């Protein structure tokens, strides 16, 4: 009787009501930029800042095991990783970053994102784990900390490029790598989050028109 | 049921020459990648080499690289270990372990005892 | 060392029970099943299409009235759906974006869902006020949070990524039985019909059987070659398939305690991610990695239909009570209903 | 140490209580399904198509 | 644009080609 | 000669015939023939004396083979890429996948070349038949002049200068919507496609429509195909010039950014980028816009109308053919159709 027609304007109404908010929603989603961190409630952390007006949201995953090649495909449509390196008897942890890194670059459903490296510790800082410290040469564009320390140089100058070469190997096309140096502590490490989150958006719109 | 079997441990002294095998069964050996794994006494498992599925593709550590040598065997399902001029610091128990996945070129075994697709390993030790 | 003695009774032990298993081993289910004739040709449209969703979806459970069903995505939404009308109902918030995991009450007064959180939430649908607003959260488990079953309005079980099983009292909201048999993470899990045994696989290629009341494993299955992602189980009460990654499903028997079938074929490479039965037990459905849905036969082990049309992965899969409908998610945020 | 020994004993106790089942043979096991599947075969609206009069999903 | 002022030069050239046949068909006939 | 040679000839000859009794006069060319007369026979009827000049007759002869050579060469042009167009655009709208804002921009765009070409070819086709008809009977050309014969003309006029307007207005719409994208960091939020979709297609309307009225009121010439007076037809191309005048620094900032985004890491990919980008921004037309139509006399006229007519009809094909036919994103989903269509069978 006249009561379906009741119950179908109230059922359309309803579905309007929520259409109108998943709007807003929507448009809210998509001005965000979504970063993961990685090193070397509980189960997941959250962080909120902003520059030039810009939203950032950062995750880190501490609650879980070291198994995880599972858990780490939800995280396919990010921005860019971050990747935290410790550049300082030890256990050869480089190897063990490097291999990560490999593992990560060459992921089939993280294949397509780019990676933002940080070393750290530069204070703090080869001959007896890798035996090719000594036929190598300091880079002939370098810009070395007023340190000049000749033997600190070369490290940094070995370990950046150790990671470059994984990264320059494949994936050649559709994603990079922005390796940093942590001289700066206090505040300068955003803008450059800032300035590597900004290429990559333009980089991104050029490879879509076909332009590069 | 997946099962790695190791063999061919045994003590040496400097300058010494070993032998490594471990054969696989109840999986195509010839759909996955291996790897060899070293325990130290008082420290955490550390990667030593791995080998593709065709066997193109070696790579090393490092601190091993130009004195060891990997080898496969897809007819007999067999992976071979060639250790040439020991030292004392070589001291570990040995493993070898694949990735779980076939047709993939990223593997994830370094991790702890955890892993099940993983060998039980035969002791080595070099000392005099 | 007295740890080789120990290990060598636990092999002398597995080679009696192979043994075991190997003399019961008379026939195969294919001669048998010889005489019978093909089931023919099946050809389905995609009747509806769903547009709420964002981003990709993980989850979706079918209602015991067979005409509404809820859905999660990882933009941090929960979505009740009208299947005869396509008009949603509810649209939930979720307090953190990773959901995982989504279940449907058989009563139809609650959901449930979980995620990287390591948090399980019940939601009440019918309250006085009209809003909906969390009833429960269950702590405890040291591990994402992978599927959730509920058992009756006050009880549930849930599995997660810390090699654990357990069975929660919501009310009081902290564990009742603890199910510690596994060595590798916990994937996904499917109840009997009478709710007093249940089976889960991991991703130590092994599946196990389950008690409810005593808390420990009576049965494990083993003959296959990588983690397991999606098992379901068999209407009569004692049979189950499994779903993986090295593009191969398989039937087990309880009663028998040996695998019976394998569905393969030589073009198919990419895992399996879900699979459902059909009303009578006959057709056996499976999604995969390579955008589309496959209909298998599980009397003879032959491909008849295929369900084609996403643009991205397949991730979830179900079919209705009375049978008459099927309704696939994908990482596109479109849900289609076949027919 | 202690952990070790008990967690490899539990190992021998679970495949023992796991041997000590009463088990039947194939073919009986087998000829269920397919009795069943004959049993509940007109009930399947997937496997034998249904009019559209009846379906509610046109 | 190039093409408005080509079809105005097309059609100023058609109008005095019809002027001129006008002009022959009265002188013939 | 500014038109309507013909209404004037035709007033003439009939105010001849209104005097009764109370060379001619009526003549075109009366002026230059003045002292001669006609022979006393009792021009009218077997007069010579006076008639064109041969070597006028001779250069009026030689202008008709540019004309009938340049409407082959546009009306060539046109076709292939009406048909290329029509095929893009039902490859966009059957494929499910490549359902976004980029492409409705592009088909938009497609959409309003082939109206432009549509209109030119109809407005061509008709203007050829008033001109092929024998006049025959003198009281056969009074219904020639009159507006009845002409009704179906004059819209088609107008159907033309918009469609030419409307499409000058999508390429600026084109390049806006890129400018845009590479100035802001993140995402642009909601998308403006209305604002777009009314820049493109109702900014037109507003200049054309004060163009009519004028020039029904004032300049009610036969046809309403030629421009008498550059006031009136000034209103037409300042929409035009203001387009390519700020498509051009588009141009050239694109340009920067690419050159910047390959420098912070060659000289063949920055040939190719801006050879493809041109036919989507104009730049040819800007190539020859500082000559006006007032100051082109000779061959520095022809030279000009070769070149914006020879690239315009192209213009429609190129874009189609470097969008959707050869981009990667529609050469990987249509084989995924064939594949689908091909194992369905077995």
């Amino acid at each position: 009787t006249e009561d379906q027609r009741n119950e179908e304007k109230a059922q359309r109404e309803a579905n309007k009501k929520i259409e109108k908010q998943l709007q807003k929603d929507k448009q809210v989603y998509r001005a965000t930029h979504r970063l993961l961190l990685l090193g070397a409630t509980s189960g997941i952390f959250e962080t909120k800042f902003q520059v030039d007006k810009v939203n950032f949201h950062m995750f880190d995953v501490g609650g879980q095991r070291d198994e995880r090649r599972k858990w780490i495909q939800c995280f396919n449509d990010v921005t860019a990783i971050i990747f935290v390196v410790a550049s300082s008897n030890q256990t050869n942890r480089l190897q063990e970053a490097l291999n990560l890194f490999k593992s990560i670059w060459n992921n089939r459903w993280l294949r397509t994102i780019s990676v933002i490296l940080f070393l750290n510790k530069q204070d703090l800082l080869i001959e007896d784990y890798f035996p090719e410290f000594a036929r190598y040469t300091t880079p002939e564009d370098a810009t070395p900390e007023p340190g000049e320390d000749p033997r600190v140089t070369r490290a940094k100058y070995f370990i950046r490029d150790e990671f470059l070469r994984i990264s320059t190997a494949s994936g050649d096309g559709r994603h990079y790598c922005y390796p940093h140096f942590t001289c700066a502590v206090d505040t300068e490490n955003i803008r450059r989050v800032f300035n590597d989150c900004r290429d990559i958006i333009q980089r991104m719109h050029l490879r879509q028109y076909e332009l590069l | 049921q997946v099962q790695l079997q190791e063999s061919g441990g045994g003590l040496v002294q400097p300058g010494g020459s070993l032998r490594l095998s471990c054969a696989a069964s109840g999986f195509t050996f010839s759909n996955y990648k291996m790897n060899w794994v070293r325990q130290a006494p008082g420290k955490g498992l550390e990667w030593v080499s791995d080998i593709s599925q065709s066997g193109a593709s070696i790579s090393y550590t490092g601190s091993v690289k130009g004195r060891f040598t990997i080898s496969r065997d897809n007819a007999k399902n067999t992976l071979y270990l060639q250790m040439n001029s020991l030292k004392p610091e070589d001291t570990a128990v040995y493993y070898c372990a694949r990735c779980p996945a076939p047709f993939t070129r990223d593997c994830f075994d370094v991790t702890s005892t955890t892993y099940a697709y993983r060998g039980q390993g035969t002791q080595v030790t070099v000392s005099s | 060392s007295e740890l080789d003695q120990l290990r060598q009774e636990a092999e002398q032990l597995k080679n009696q029970i192979r043994d075991a298993r190997k003399a019961c081993a008379d026939a195969t289910l294919s001669q048998i099943t010889n005489n019978i004739d093909p089931v023919g040709r099946i050809q389905m449209r995609t009747r509806r299409t769903l547009r709420g969703h964002l981003a990709k979806i993980y989850a979706m459970h079918w209602g015991t009235d067979s005409r509404l069903l809820v859905s999660a995505s990882q933009d941090g939404k929960l979505i009740i759906w009208d299947s005869y009308t396509t008009n949603k109902v509810h649209a939930i918030p979720l307090r953190s974006s990773w959901v995982m995991t989504c279940a449907y009450a058989p009563s139809g007064n609650y959901v449930a869902c979980g995620g990287l959180d390591n948090i399980c939430s019940i939601y009440n649908l019918k309250t006085r006020e009209g809003n909906v607003r969390v009833s429960r959260e269950l702590a405890g488990h040291t591990g994402y949070l992978s599927c959730c079953r509920f058992l009756d309005d006050n009880q549930i079980v849930t599995s997660s990524g810390d090699t654990t099983c357990a069975l929660w009292d919501i009310e009081t909201g902290q564990q009742t039985t603890t199910f510690t048999g596994h060595t590798g993470d916990v994937m996904s899990l499917s109840l009997a019909p009478d709710t007093r045994l249940f089976v889960s696989g991991a991703c130590d290629a092994s599946a196990k059987l389950w008690d409810v009341r005593e808390g420990m494993c009576r049965q494990t299955f083993t003959g296959h070659e990588s983690d397991i992602n999606a098992i379901c189980f068999f209407p009569n009460g004692n049979a189950f398939a499994t779903g993986s990654d090295d593009a191969t499903c398989r039937l087990f028997d309880l009663r028998a305690d040996q695998e019976l079938m394998t569905y393969s074929h030589d073009n198919i490479i990419c895992g399996i991610t879900s699979v459902s039965f059909s009303k009578s037990g006959r057709l056996l459905l499976a999604g995969y990695d390579d955008f589309n849905c496959n209909v298998w036969d599980a009397l003879k082990a032959d491909r008849a239909g295929v369900l084609a049309g996403h643009d991205n992965r397949v991730s979830c899969l179900g079919v209705t009570d009375d049978g008459m409908a099927v309704a696939t998610g994908s990482w596109d945020s479109f849900l289609k209903i076949w027919n | 140490n202690t952990a070790s020994i008990a967690q490899a004993r539990k190992l021998v106790e679970q495949l023992k209580m796991e041997a000590n089942i009463d088990r039947i043979k194939v073919s009986k096991a087998a000829a269920d399904l397919m009795a069943y599947c004959e049993a509940h075969a007109k009930e399947d609206p997937l496997l034998t198509p249904v009019p559209a009069s009846e379906n509610p999903f046109r | 644009h190039s093409q408005g002022t080509f079809t105005s030069d097309y059609s100023k050239y058609l109008d005095s080609r019809r002027a001129e046949d006008f002009v022959k068909w009265l002188e013939s006939t | 000669p500014s038109g309507q040679v013909m209404d004037f000839l035709f007033e003439k000859w009939k105010l001849y015939g209104d005097q009764c009794h109370h060379c001619p006069w009526y003549l075109p060319w009366h002026h230059k023939v003045q002292h001669r007369f006609v022979f006393k026979r009792c021009p009218w009827r077997d007069a010579s004396q006076c008639q064109m000049d041969g070597e006028e007759i001779e250069v009026q002869k030689e202008v008709a083979k540019m004309y009938s050579s340049f409407q082959v060469m546009y009306t060539v042009g046109y076709s292939l890429s009406l048909g290329a167009l029509l095929l893009a655009l039902a490859i966009l709208g059957g494929l499910s996948k490549l359902h976004c804002t980029r492409n409705a921009i592009h088909a938009n765009l497609f959409a309003s070349f082939v109206l432009k070409a549509s209109s030119v070819l109809v407005i061509d086709g008709l203007l050829r038949t008033r001109y092929s008809q024998k006049i025959g009977d003198d009281l056969s050309v009074s219904t020639w002049l009159s507006d009845g014969a002409v009704a179906g003309c004059r819209v088609a006029a107008v159907f033309m200068q918009y469609g030419i307007v409307a499409n000058y207005c999508w390429l600026l719409v084109e390049g806006l919507y890129l400018h845009n994208l590479l100035g802001l960091a993140t995402l642009p939020e909601r998308s403006f496609f209305s604002l777009y979709l009314g820049i493109g297609w109702g900014a037109p309307m507003l200049f054309v429509v004060p163009w009519a009225v004028v020039k029904c009121l004032f300049e009610n010439v036969q046809c309403w195909t030629s421009n008498d007076n550059m006031g009136f037809w000034w209103i037409l191309r300042f929409p035009v010039f203001l387009a390519i005048l700020i498509n051009f620094f588009i141009f050239v900032r694109i340009v920067q950014l690419l050159v910047a985004k390959l420098r912070a890491r060659y000289k063949f990919r920055l040939a190719k980028s801006t050879l493809t980008l041109i036919p989507l921004l104009g730049v040819h037309e800007v190539v020859f816009a500082f000559v006006t139509d007032e100051h082109a006399q000779g061959t520095l006229r022809s030279a000009k109308l070769f070149f914006d007519l020879f690239l315009s009809s192209f213009q429609g094909l190129l874009v189609a053919v470097l969008y959707c036919f050869l981009n990667k994103e529609v050469q990987s989903e249509l084989r995924r159709r064939w594949h689908r269509w091909r194992l369905g069978k077995v």
